[PDB]
């Protein structure tokens, strides 16, 4: 099974850990909790 | 390119192989490669008060 999905401009607050590597992210405008 | 000025140290800095610059809490450069060694170092501005 092969998996296809669509970009959007969307800003994120992405957590960087202490090696530099993305560990989290929050999507800025998927509901007020997020906002 | 970058312009700077500052003391070039070891950075100890694990950068990932793609990356050249190191930023911390604003728009400065933290941590530089040297474009022909591909170390990792660091930048600090000179000793002010």
């Amino acid at each position: 099974a092969y998996y296809v999905g669509y970009l959007q401009p969307r800003t994120f607050l992405l957590k960087y850990n202490e090696n530099g590597t993305i560990t989290d992210a929050v999507d800025c405008a998927l509901d007020p909790l997020s906002e | 390119g970058l312009k700077g000025t500052g003391v070039l140290t070891e950075s100890n800095k694990k950068f990932l192989p793609f990356q050249q610059f190191g930023r911390d809490i604003a728009d400065t450069t933290d941590a530089v490669r040297d474009p022909q060694t591909l170390e990792i170092l660091d930048i600090t501005p000179c000793s002010f008060g």
